């Protein structure tokens, strides 16, 4: 049922987290890379229930 | 920036400020927002619906209750001394079996129940909910979920229930004609915004289930019977007494109340036994029952099962067999997780029922009011008359 | 790259200032090697969190970048790493007694005997607790009974292991006292006994026919103090070159078990001032 | 999978000092609920003989029988017999699976090459390994001996579950 | 084109044909593989609209 | 009227002028608290039925039985009312613009 | 060529898979059998004689018998400290009580509870949770000591000033709750008392100072015990009922068997000295990938 | 493989310090260090 | 059954609840818990057992007809 | 109304001898009678019985085909 | 009725004894305590039938 809900979504894979080590030695995630289509601007849009 | 989508007006006081610059279809699309329009940086429309709000719904962390279940039992009872007659409940389990003849024993005592929070907490309405005169505000913690905090051994217990389908949330969040507006969206989706005419059938229907001349007979043929197929051939002809010489001088409908005894005298009295209107209205009662389990799924959506289950059973608990009927007759074919008990312990496997016909066992004659080895009628429910059931 | 820099956050008070320069040339270490850093990255009060680990405090000390304070003039402090092979100076903090010639290796600080608990400065919320720069014998004397405390805490009560750790969590350097502050286990830990038991079963594996035997043979036909005191806690074949592939696998397991106590050389002294103050180590940061 | 091989290689390794057989086993969602399982820390076991007292006492009887004699200074009789039960219990292994799963598909993922005589589709919702090992003194195996499980949570309750051996092993011990 | 398509949001602004950029300057010089993801495949919504 | 019993059990099919004219101790308890009769679930079950918290339809059911009319979409809204809150039946619903 | 036992024993495969219950028919469990384990190549019998499952099933009925024989003694104790003081028993709880009022009502309400509690006794009850911190590992040390330092000499002036200082008015005692009316018995709770110094009578509070309030409701009947194996049965009014728990009755090794205190073993995230804050548990979850 | 497998890999990593590489690298390969005891329990003559 | 009470003359009383318990229910909510109180609450098994030794005799006579069958 | 504050002299009395002598009356009838272990030693007794039952008619049936 | 009607308007019980009873009427008594914020200001609002 995850993977269903995976697919469902445009997300592709549950990635693990850092541990103390290297998040000491990065500055961040930075996980999403650029998009190749930037007509528009940075976009977010969040919200609640 | 902050905007809504999907809101729901009162419809009590439907106003429209503009009736000359509009006119709308009236279809109920067009009469219920799902949708919203936002504008991009340049002047260009955009469509934002549910659909593309999806990647924030199915997450995992929508449907959890442990921080907040930890947050609320961090804070516990309300210190006002005036919110006091929130917190009552007597939540207790005990054996369930000798309840059918120790429910006028509970009633022997003439002390009062406090009413608990969901019966305090509908009583609302939907304007008046969100003023401080409401009191159990503190209470709603989730869309999903129901974190009741009352009594449990003489400590008072914080305790979260999911709420499992949508009808679970209150009406003060959720009224009456936001759900009948939601039957007119999902008729309208399966082409059935008119529906065909069943009026007078259920209006023969309404009359017949609540007039006082309800004869004493279904009963104790409807307990009789069980929905036994062969049973019913030796009551053809006495039903046909039945039917045709009540409605004849009572214009009321008998065996208006078993769901085995709709399913059953339009499926085996078909061949003409009784006059044909009085077959009509049974088909048509069995046709309200397919039009609406056809309402329940979404058949346009139901293909490819998961986790073992169909996908119809997932959106609906009329298709899922987790449910079950008020009034059962038959045991069902899917029996992976009910664990159904009489008194103490869950009566899983095929190990204690048993009961056969014609042979005359006098030890299940005998120990009828030994409820614990039951006898179920050896015919294993499919789930197409189970969800019809539960209908 | 190199010379490095520090902005503040607050007034600077006078006494703060001067508790500052008079910690020019000692060590601190930094996360992420920037150019320009706040103030709350300098030394190891954002990483100490207490009931959280001894052993994960070293772990994430141990990949940290060492600095030497010098030239504060008001609101920054110019921070330099050293390169490798230059010899540095270094102002010590703790109260580890130095000689000529040790090697020194980087530790967090520990509890103390009389527990002077200077905190070196007086802001808001962040002091500045320092690493200590700790010699060989003691460094290693102490990740040794740290691990030995993980391979004794195992399948035990606290009763046993509290005793022994009330002789354990002792130790002295040079007619000094010390105290290991939290000793509490961590994945880490059972991450270290583990590859440690490895090592010593791979150890126990391919020993020989003579090795076996050869503490036996030698409390046989000799004696000395150290046979006995050695003792206590206790050919068919010869084709050597099968022990020279054999000695070489023992070899690398021995490095192996010897490298879950070893900290690596961050300094070496040169020159000590005979009040144990300043001295001249002869390597990077 | 990988917990039950150690005791049962650990169980042929202790022969000689005690007379030990092991047990391998599986429990699902029935006998303990799903946050008592995420949190769970250890497993227990005890073999308590027939016509006895456990395996972890002095052969023929002890000195623990006597009346508790209403006080306080002797209301154990001293700690030694709270020694004497920290004594009969003895470890053993633990393994916790939090995801729902076939088992005999768990096991096929896994090299284990099972042959069942029915497809019998056993469907838990987690999946704790553990090894009961009961023991026989002699090489002789009692069927009337008591294994008594013990299940303790971190915060030091406990529900001791416990069953005698002769459902056990009144059918593989027969297809020995 | 289908008769499915939206006048109302796509022909009242200038726009290109097919429904995607092909505009190549959101696109970063010097990228053949971003210039072949952002105007022909299907996995990832298009910027213009 | 004695060969049988009534059986209160659920939150649906609970009607004290049934348990009433059956049953006597029941007619003995509304006539006592006459507050109790009221049919939208109100009527007190028994220990053996008191979990408001463990059905599948809660009060706002019985609270929304009383007060509907007797047409088909009126019979329908109690279907319509069952969508599982359940993720894949979110995003099933969801697909179909309900 | 050499082939490893652990690829035999993962190319084995179970035999099959049993499934079996407990005595009280509460747990079921599965239970696997590997063909190449050693167990087949031990080469055991097995005698499964009747009276070994006759003494058997005799042990498990004194396992059992044990915290119930406990409860029987304790209502033996009940009847016999109301027959000994003739009935007329004292008052020993602070509650404001009438006079103008028939406590003729409230006798056969108390006999009443006393009978509901009876049909209602369970392994979470008062004696037990009462006797496991008396079981503990070190409470037969504290509890001597105790009893020497209640038992000291006349404080001299030397040692009141020159020597070193001197060192408990709340008290955590457990509680079972009857309620008769509604017939609801409430089998376990903490309770915390003090002597309220105005008179000498105590007072029963929660873990807030909540105040408990039943003991002015006629409804209900409660149940003390101290960790001094005190008894004190409360009808409304304040009146009790004040006596010792036996233990004669009992082997100490059922005691020890049945429900005695554990006492931790070390894990992970545990700190190797006792008596600290903890840091957060294990908790392998199916929430998170395992890294 | 049954005779010999020798794979060899450039590495890019932000650990500086060498123990704490090796022991997240080893948490990556514990696979090579199971093969290995596995190819010294099946060959009691080689020395790996 | 009137209690003997030590203090003579009778105390005024104007504490809330949470101050102090009283007990101020008069008699009739006390004949409503009597009522509510009252009403709210073997040779089979030797009989089995003499059963099952009939049994006994019915298995042991169609063993006496197993044998002249 | 009024009340009295609580004291450890005021006392009640033996209800008049017509509860109490009923009191030793229900001490007398639970003296012998059910002791409320045996019926879990009954529970698992009816359990052993139908299991063993079973066991023997299972092994007549597959013993007289 | 009283704490009924208390309960269903809001107000909590009247606490004045006989210590603070006349000094409610020598001077009148800051009775209605304030609000933790307001972004509006002072209320007032009576009532005519």
């Amino acid at each position: 049922v995850d993977r269903w809900i995976r697919h469902a979504a445009g997300v592709e894979r549950p990635q693990l987290l850092d541990t103390e080590t290297i998040s000491m030695l990065t500055f961040g995630s930075m996980s999403e890379r650029n998009a190749a289509a930037t007509v528009h601007g940075q976009k977010a849009a969040c919200e609640l229930i | 920036f902050f905007f809504p989508v999907g809101l729901y007006l009162p419809e009590d006081r439907g106003y429209t400020t503009v009736e000359s610059k509009v006119k709308l279809n009236d279809t109920v699309r067009n009469a219920l927002p799902t949708t919203a329009y936002l504008l991009n940086r340049d002047r260009a429309v955009q469509k934002i619906d549910f659909v593309d709000a999806l990647k924030t719904l199915c997450h995992p962390v929508l449907h959890e209750p442990a921080p907040c279940l930890q947050t609320f039992t961090e804070r516990g009872p309300p210190s006002e001394p005036a919110m006091q007659r929130l917190l009552e409940c007597r939540f207790q389990q005990e054996p369930m079996g000798g309840a059918a003849r120790r429910i006028p024993h509970f009633y022997r005592v003439r002390r009062e129940v406090p009413r608990t929070v969901n019966e305090m907490k509908q009583d609302f309405v939907v304007t008046d909910f969100y003023k401080v005169g409401n009191i159990t505000l503190y209470t709603e913690l989730h869309p999903f979920f129901d974190f009741t905090h009352c009594q449990e051994n003489s400590e008072t217990v914080a305790l979260c229930t999911p709420r499992i389908v949508i009808g679970n949330l209150p009406d003060g969040l959720a009224p009456g004609p936001f759900h009948e507006l939601r039957t007119w969206e999902i008729m309208e989706h399966m082409r059935l915004r008119p529906p065909p005419d069943y009026e007078e059938t259920l209006r023969l229907f309404k009359t017949t289930v609540t007039s006082p001349n309800y004869p004493e007979l279904c009963y104790l043929v409807d307990v009789l019977v069980h929905g036994n197929v062969d049973a019913f051939l030796l009551i053809r002809t006495f039903v046909a007494r039945c039917i045709v010489n009540m409605f004849h001088t009572r214009q009321l409908l008998v065996f208006a109340h078993s769901y085995a005894l709709v399913t059953l005298i339009a499926e085996h009295l078909a061949d003409g036994a009784l006059p044909p209107q009085l077959l009509f209205h049974y088909r048509n009662l069995v046709a309200v029952l397919r039009l609406v389990t056809r309402i329940s799924a979404l058949p346009g959506l139901n293909n490819g099962q998961l986790a073992e289950e169909p996908l119809s059973a997932y959106v609906n608990a009329l298709h899922d067999h987790r449910l079950w009927p008020p009034f059962v007759t038959h045991l069902p074919r899917n029996m992976e997780g009910v664990q159904v008990v009489a008194d103490r312990q869950p009566l899983n496997p095929a190990n204690i029922e048993a009961r056969h016909h014609g042979v005359s066992d006098v030890p299940r004659l005998g120990a009828m009011d030994a409820d614990e080895p039951l006898f179920v009628d050896d015919y294993r429910a499919t789930d197409d008359e189970w969800t019809l059931q539960k209908v | 790259e190199a010379n490095i820099f520090c902005t503040f956050d607050h007034k600077l008070s006078i006494a703060d200032v001067g508790k500052l320069t008079k910690l020019v040339a000692a060590v601190v270490p930094i996360p992420q090697r920037l150019h320009l850093i706040k103030h709350y990255q300098l030394g190891l009060h954002q990483f100490v969190d207490h009931t959280r680990g001894y052993v994960r405090l070293r772990g994430l000390l141990r990949n940290m970048t060492l600095t030497l304070m010098r030239r504060v003039e008001g609101n920054q402090i110019l921070l330099h790493v050293p390169t490798h092979g230059l010899l540095y100076t270094v102002l010590n903090t703790g109260p580890v007694t130095w000689e000529k010639g040790d090697a020194l290796c980087v530790l967090p600080p520990l509890f103390h005997g009389p527990l002077a608990r200077e905190n070196l400065l007086t802001l808001g919320q962040w002091e500045l607790v320092l690493p200590w720069i700790v010699p060989m014998p003691l460094a290693l004397e102490i990740n040794q009974r740290l691990l030995i405390m993980g391979l004794f805490s195992l399948d035990r009560s606290y009763e046993e292991v509290k005793a022994a750790v009330q002789q354990l969590q002792t130790i002295t350097f040079r007619d000094a006292t010390f105290t290991i502050p939290d000793p509490v286990i961590d994945q880490h830990l059972l991450i270290d006994m583990k590859t440690a038991c490895l090592s010593m079963s791979m150890v126990a594996n391919l020993a020989s026919e003579l090795t076996m035997t050869y503490v036996r043979k030698l409390a046989l036909e000799d004696s000395s103090m150290l046979l006995v005191k050695c003792q206590e806690l206790l050919p068919q074949h010869v084709s050597p070159d099968d022990e020279i592939a054999r000695l070489s696998a023992l070899f690398v397991m021995l490095r192996q078990l010897d490298d879950l106590i070893r900290e690596q050389v961050v300094f070496t002294v040169c020159d000590v001032s005979p009040d144990n103050k300043s001295a001249t180590c002869i390597f990077k940061g | 999978m990988e917990t039950h091989l150690y005791s049962d290689l650990a169980f042929e390794a202790r022969f000689a000092d005690d007379e030990q057989l092991p047990l391998h086993l599986v429990l699902d969602q029935e006998v303990l609920s799903n946050e008592e399982a995420e949190t769970l820390r250890y497993v227990y076991y005890r073999n308590v003989d027939s016509a006895g007292r456990s395996t972890g006492r002095a052969p023929g009887g002890d000195e623990d029988d006597a009346p508790a004699s209403d006080d306080a200074e002797d209301a154990v009789g001293g700690d030694r017999a709270f020694d004497r039960e920290r004594r009969t219990w003895q470890r053993a292994c633990f393994r916790v699976l939090p995801r729902p799963l076939e088992l005999l598909d768990y096991l096929r993922q896994s090299g284990l090459t099972v042959t069942l005589e029915k497809e019998q589709r056993v469907r838990m919702f987690y999946a704790v390994f553990t090894t009961l090992g009961l023991r026989c003194p002699d090489n002789r195996l009692s069927g009337a001996q008591t294994l008594h499980l013990r299940l303790v949570w971190p915060d030091g309750s406990y529900r001791d579950w416990e069953f005698l051996a002769r459902d056990l092993l009144r059918e593989e011990m027969e297809a020995n | 084109l289908t008769p499915v398509t939206m006048d109302v949001n796509y022909f009242k602004i200038p726009n290109n044909p097919r429904g995607r950029a092909s505009c190549m300057l959101a696109v970063d010089p010097y990228d053949t593989e971003a210039a072949t993801k952002a105007i022909y495949d299907h996995r990832e919504a298009d910027a213009q609209t | 009227i004695e060969y049988s019993l009534p059986v209160p059990f659920h939150r649906f099919y609970s009607n004290p002028t049934i348990c009433a004219a059956l049953s006597d101790d029941i007619k003995r308890y509304v006539t006592e608290f006459p507050h109790y009769h009221r049919h939208d679930g109100g009527f007190p079950l028994p220990t053996a039925f008191a979990h408001e918290y463990h059905n599948w339809l809660r009060s706002p059911f019985s609270r929304y039985s009383a007060t509907c009319p007797n047409v088909l979409h009126s019979v329908m809204t109690l279907a319509a009312m069952l969508y599982k809150i359940s993720p894949v039946s979110l995003v099933l619903q969801t697909k179909a613009h309900i | 060529d050499e082939v490893a036992r652990t690829d035999e024993w993962k190319g084995a495969g179970v035999s099959r898979l049993r499934e079996v219950w407990d005595v009280q028919h509460r747990v079921r469990l599965r239970v696997l059998w590997y063909v190449n384990s050693f167990w087949r190549s031990r080469e055991l019998s097995y005698d499964d004689h009747e009276v070994e499952l006759y003494r058997a099933l005799d042990a498990y009925r004194a396992r059992i018998a044990v915290e119930y024989v406990l409860i029987r003694a304790v209502r033996d104790e009940i009847y016999a400290v109301l027959r000994r003081d003739g009935g007329a028993l004292p008052q020993r709880f602070a509650c404001h009580v009438s006079r103008n009022m028939s406590w003729r009502v409230v006798w056969e309400l108390c006999r009443h509870a006393l009978a509901l509690w009876m049909d209602w006794a369970d392994v979470r009850s008062c004696i037990i949770k009462a006797l496991t911190p008396r079981l503990s590992r070190g409470a037969a040390a504290a509890a001597q000591r105790a009893r020497r330092q209640r038992e000291r000499s006349a404080p001299k002036p030397q040692e009141l000033l020159f020597g070193p200082r001197n060192e408990p008015a709340e008290q955590t005692w457990y509680a079972d709750v009857v309620r008769c009316v509604r017939a609801q018995v409430d089998l376990g709770v903490e309770v915390r008392a003090a002597r309220c110094p105005r008179t000498g009578l105590w007072i029963v509070r929660d873990r807030r100072g909540r105040l408990r309030r039943w003991l002015s409701q006629p409804e209900v009947c409660v149940l003390y015990v101290t960790p001094d194996l005190d008894f004190y049965w409360v009808l409304p009014g304040g009146f009790a009922v004040s006596s010792r728990v036996t233990l004669h009755g009992l082997a100490q090794r059922a005691l020890r068997d049945r429900f005695q205190n554990f006492e931790a073993v070390l894990a992970r995230g545990m700190h190797v000295e006792a008596g600290r804050q903890e840091p957060e548990t294990p908790r392998v979850s199916g929430r998170r990938l395992p890294f | 493989g049954p005779e010999t497998r020798p794979g060899i890999y450039v590495l890019t990593s932000s650990i500086a310090h060498w123990q704490t590489l090796v022991d997240v690298a080893r948490g990556k390969f514990a696979r090579e260090r199971c093969s290995f005891v596995n190819r010294r329990i099946t060959r009691p003559r080689q020395i790996p | 059954s009137l209690l003997h009470t030590f203090w003579r003359l009778p105390v005024a009383v104007f504490f809330e609840p949470h101050e102090e318990n009283v007990l101020r229910c008069p008699e009739r909510v006390l004949r409503r818990l009597l009522e509510d109180a009252a009403v709210t609450m073997d040779r089979v098994r030797k009989r089995y057992l003499r059963q099952e030794l009939r049994d006994l005799g019915h298995r042991v006579q169609t063993y006496c007809e197993d044998l002249e069958g």
